[PDB]
């Protein structure tokens, strides 16, 4: 110990069109030890009813886990994921960028 | 083609906060399709692959006796660990054990697997012959000579060739339509200039099944490796992934690059450009 | 189907 800070991707499950609903993703993995905070905002708010996949690992036994929730992407609205974890001093905010 | 059936486990103790949580998932190649938490409100199998639900009350049962087992003795093997390492009650640490069966395009088994790690790091492992042991540091060695004293590893060759391998057989043809269903890739090249003599080039796949995929530049037919950018392929959440792998290229110079892709769902592979 | 593991062989 020996931990691990986690790699962090946001994205949408769908190609982004304004006023379409969509699926906003936050990828957290590469992380060790499991426990971990993860929040989707949207305009510096936390989404309420975020969902996330069953704690599984990598080969080399880093952890992953994703977490979505339903969204409407729109012109002005911007998005993000907030990560903490023990190897991380402050929370990590990674903005949603619909070209990545 | 190839496939094959993994079960992970996760015990994690977190003094103060009660007993260590155990978690268990499963997956056939990268499709999860059971889980068990021991934090549920009411802990059993519960199916998260559509195909499996089919299966009987006495598998669900089954399932969740073992877990339930499993939780009691990943909690004993925790406390052992401690001592091993002459560690502090105070901390948390973490077992993880992972172990299934590979089997190739004809059904046969290739290989099997069961590999253990205490905090991250290798602990222990079975060897490909599935009778003896590789342990990491002189911690391990008290369980391989637990283990040897057991013939644990003799109960594991017994199910990795037998039950693991009849099961998987049996999940990948009631699961036929998606797990023996590749889909290729959605492919596509995006541009966005970064200054007046630089721009960036991205390789998109999109949609596609299994994970295992290939995306690489090439700039005059030379490989780009250490100067393309390639983000870990993600879950799109419906099942399928994706990746991209992008370069920066000089202006005017696009035209020398090319998109390389290589996955299972593809008639051939696809060399794609920026189309201006 | 996960392999049954009774603790008294398993345990680490």
């Amino acid at each position: 110990m020996i931990q691990r800070t986690p790699k962090i991707q946001v994205y949408s499950r769908h190609p982004a069109e304004n006023g379409k609903s969509n699926f906003l993703n936050c990828y957290v993995s590469g992380f060790h030890p499991s426990d971990i905070e993860v929040d989707l905002l949207k305009n510096g708010e936390r989404i309420e009813k975020v969902e996330h996949s069953d704690l599984s690992f990598s080969k080399d036994w880093s952890f992953y886990l994703l977490y979505y929730t339903e969204f409407t992407p729109t012109e002005k609205d911007e998005y993000a994921c907030r990560v903490n974890h023990v190897t991380l001093s402050q929370p990590k905010i990674v903005k949603w960028d619909r070209d990545m | 083609g190839s496939h094959s059936m993994r079960y992970f486990y996760t015990a994690m103790s977190r003094p103060g906060r009660g007993e260590p949580r155990f978690i268990a998932v499963g997956y056939v190649d990268d499709t999860q399709f059971v889980r068990f938490d021991s934090d549920a409100a009411s802990p059993r199998t519960e199916p998260r692959a559509p195909w499996i639900e089919q299966e009987g009350p006495e598998y669900w049962d089954r399932n969740t006796q073992i877990f339930k087992t499993n939780t009691q003795t990943y909690r004993e093997s925790l406390r052992n660990l401690r001592g091993y390492y002459n560690q502090s009650e105070a901390g948390s640490h973490i077992i993880q054990r992972m172990y299934g069966c590979d089997l190739g395009p004809d059904g046969r088994l290739l290989r099997g697997h069961d590999q253990s790690a205490y905090d991250g790091k290798d602990y222990i492992a079975l060897n490909e012959d599935l009778s003896s042991w590789t342990a990491a540091d002189t911690a391990a060695q008290i369980t391989q000579r637990k283990w040897e004293a057991a013939r644990v590893a003799e109960q594991r060759r017994a199910y990795l060739e037998g039950l693991c391998v009849e099961w998987l057989r049996r999940y990948l043809e009631n699961g036929k339509e998606t797990l023996q269903r590749a889909d290729p890739p959605k492919t596509h090249v995006t541009h966005h200039p970064v200054s007046d003599h630089e721009a960036t080039l991205r390789c998109w796949a999109l949609g596609f099944y299994p994970a295992e995929i290939t995306l690489t530049w090439q700039r005059d037919g030379e490989d780009q490796t250490q100067d393309t950018e390639l983000v870990e392929t993600r879950p799109a959440g419906d099942r399928t992934f994706q990746k991209w792998a992008a370069v920066v290229v000089p202006s005017g110079e696009e035209q020398r690059y090319t998109c390389h892709v290589q996955h299972e769902g593809l008639p051939k592979p696809l060399t794609l450009r920026w189309e201006p | 189907c996960p392999s049954q593991e009774p603790m008294s062989i398993y345990v680490y």
